[PDB]
């Protein structure tokens, strides 16, 4: 049936046949200066909405980067030295029945991307955008200080079809509409500076093509709604 | 033993009847304003409103008591014979139509509460309850009621009490009859918060707490003097 | 502090986390970690700066926080003095201090044997 | 001896035997859209202190309007349109044994002040100066829009000697230097737009003047530290 969930001011619609991939078996929790926790910026961010169309390669967000500038959860980037979050990724799917296509979902930590040029670094704009996604091409990308961002190697310099070993969800617009994954906190710290460290970064890969029929709607929408859990910062005390 | 301080009670202090308001209104007129009104107002008679205004919230019920007389007019009409004069008093609850004609469409009253009187029998009487959405008249109000209007400095849409109306249901005569009919004011079952000091300068408006800066007591000869 | 014992007056000693960066005037001490020192009521004040890293350790060597003081009332005395008073300050570990890794101190130097 | 309170991240300085004047007997609650609390607003803000000269009247502050500005609660004022707060105000005094004179801090529950120009309303800058203190004058003001601020009559058309009748402290320089007044929610409603209502101001007149020996500092600073209490807000909920 139709499951509603509620966080804070924010209202989502779920299927209740489900089903949620949480990250390695682990579901976020906190580290249990005194850490100060913010039940507050535990809602759900709907990001803009992404057209998935018949010639579109992927997608990504870097989610520290990605929720930046969302109301709460960015004011305590922006506010807090140090701070720490798993997140509830929802990716969302409209489609008809005479729809058709393939979607990989996948959350990578620490998705450590290439550049166009061997010789140079690539930009914080090229790397992650904030709410606005980063599109792959299906060629190979030019820049001075641009990500390879072809399909195939996913940016990483890796296999595109590997990609499963990471936190993952097909999308089988035949069989599935949603994504749930459930990522914690993975990092090598227990805390950092959100502003300088995209802990995991979000890749929506067609890997079957879009496809529809005569006069059915070109593109497919692809919604992300990303919940902060577990959210806890630095804290001021003492003098 | 200790005296008693029954009548130094804010009931006995507040609740008792005083005129706060007299008009006039003719039986004929040129245009429609033979009536007379008056919006309820704490704040025109200087006794009561520094009585009520030694303290900072109050609520109250309004007992009106409505003292109607009428006399006869000049000359040059005869065989006037007038029979007896009835008199419409109404009252016009906050929100509700404002007439503006002795004979507007508010005065056939659907929802205004209204009193028919005959002259020659006891005065008219109506309570008003406590009507406010907020929970207690404010005498004072340190604030704007649009912060963006400096005119609108102390002013709150929380202490209107409504408006009332008074006309003569019938001419009786085709000569000139004027009546009056001083309204008396009487709070009751009176609740009040945060006493304030008396107010010392003399009211300038009845919408303002403005004053002229006045001395705190009378002076004296010396520091020493008796007399 | 180390004024006349008729001397009256308050500070405000300020500390600014890591990365925060020192407040520039007596507003911005006051709306973060302060104290009220009140030289009148008590001659000294203790403040202990919590620990704030993203790791166990810290190298030693080259953020940490700031501590900045700020007049909050001017000191008042009786009307006759000339000479200004003056503030000492001491540092110290509290029991949760530890050292790891031991080096050769940057302060000490020789070119070769004193003898 | 000495009491040192922590609230948040500050920590002020009181003596053992520090007299509290608890408002008119009533410590500050909540009211037991549901309401949301914030603790985070409990904090000491230390106002910028007011030299006390031998020819100086009293200050007034409008507290609403007074922490308008102080980071946090005044981030809640300009976010919420509906709020209640408590306050402990604490008036500190910095003089030696060779100082004189008397202060009469009293807080004034709808404080409201009358204008210069009787056909006239007193405009939002002189009735508030905001952090910054309104001084009184010892003659009469003259000004389109400005308060009548002679010390006298209080600025509301009173006497000043009988403003003890509200929830006030003396400070005697000889006997006390400090005062603590615990002022609750004072209002004819539950709760109220605090961008556009000052539910009491503080006065701090001087009803003895300040003296002091030769050689001895000419002003006194007067230092003023407010501390909301049981503040509550409107909250954002359903859709």
């Amino acid at each position: 049936r139709v499951r509603s969930i509620t966080l804070g001011n924010s209202t989502i619609t779920t299927q209740e046949c489900a089903n949620v991939v949480v990250g390695y078996g682990v579901w976020p929790t906190y580290l249990n200066q005194p850490t100060q926790p913010d039940v507050a910026t535990c809602r759900f961010y709907t990001l803009e909405s992404v057209m998935w169309q018949q010639s579109s390669p992927g997608w990504w967000w870097k989610f520290p980067d990605a929720l930046s500038n969302m109301g709460l959860f960015g004011q305590n980037m922006q506010y807090h030295y140090l701070g720490r979050a798993g997140y509830t990724v929802h990716v969302q799917c409209n489609a008809s029945k005479f729809h058709q296509g393939c979607l990989l979902v996948v959350c990578v930590p620490e998705a450590e991307m290439g550049c166009a040029t061997l010789a140079n670094k690539p930009d914080q704009k090229s790397l992650s955008n904030g709410e606005t996604a980063n599109m792959f091409e299906s060629q190979n990308s030019t820049g001075q200080t641009a990500v390879q961002a072809n399909v195939i190697n996913a940016g990483m310099g890796v296999g595109v079809g590997n990609l499963t070993i990471f936190p993952h969800q097909w999308i089988n617009l035949r069989t599935n509409n949603s994504a749930t994954i459930v990522m914690p906190y993975i990092n090598s710290v227990p805390m950092d500076n959100m502003f300088r460290h995209n802990n995991f970064t979000l890749m929506i890969i067609p890997f079957a093509p879009l496809s529809y029929s005569t006069g059915a709607t070109t593109y497919v929408p692809i919604t992300v709604t990303v919940a902060p859990m577990c959210a806890e910062y630095n804290g001021l005390r003492l003098a | 033993n200790y005296h008693s301080r029954s009548e130094s009670t804010v009931e006995n202090f507040l609740c008792r009847s005083a005129c706060v308001f007299y008009t006039t209104y003719r039986n004929h007129g040129t245009d429609g304003d033979n009536f007379g009104y008056w919006v309820i107002n704490t704040r025109q008679v200087a006794q009561l409103r520094r009585k009520l205004e030694m303290f900072t919230y109050a609520r109250f019920d309004l007992e009106l008591t409505f003292v109607i007389t009428s006399t006869q007019e000049q000359s040059t009409i005869q065989g006037q014979d007038s029979p007896v004069l009835t008199h419409q008093i109404m009252y016009v609850p906050p929100g509700g139509p404002v007439p503006t004609k002795v004979n507007s469409y508010s005065w056939q009253t659907s929802t205004n509460p209204s009193v028919f009187w005959t002259e020659g029998s006891a005065p008219p009487r109506m309570s008003i309850p406590f009507i406010s959405i907020g929970n207690a008249y404010s005498m004072f109000y340190d604030g704007w009621a649009k912060f963006d209007k400096q005119g609108t400095y102390g002013i709150n849409t929380l202490n209107n009490m409504g408006t009332l109306y008074m006309r003569h249901v019938n001419d009786g005569s085709p000569g000139p009859i004027v009546s009056t009919v001083r309204i008396y004011f009487k709070p009751k079952h009176v609740k009040t918060w945060v006493p304030r000091p008396p107010r010392l300068c003399q009211y300038q408006k009845a919408g303002n707490v403005n004053f002229e800066p006045t001395g705190v007591t009378e002076s004296r000869t010396d520091i020493t003097t008796m007399q | 502090f180390c004024g006349s014992a008729m001397a009256t007056g308050k500070f405000l000693l300020a500390y600014s986390p890591p990365g925060a960066g020192a407040p520039t005037t007596r507003k911005e001490a006051m709306l973060g970690t302060h104290v009220i020192w009140d030289v009148g009521l008590q001659s000294s004040c203790v403040l202990c700066i919590p620990w704030i890293s993203q790791t166990h350790y810290r190298y030693v060597v080259v953020a940490g926080g700031y501590i900045t003081c700020w007049y909050q009332t001017n000191i008042v005395v009786p009307a006759d003095t000339q000479s200004d008073c003056k503030i000492l300050c001491f540092v110290s570990a509290c029991n949760d201090f530890s050292v790891r890794m031991l080096k050769d101190t940057p302060f000490i130097k020789q070119d070769n044997f004193y003898q």
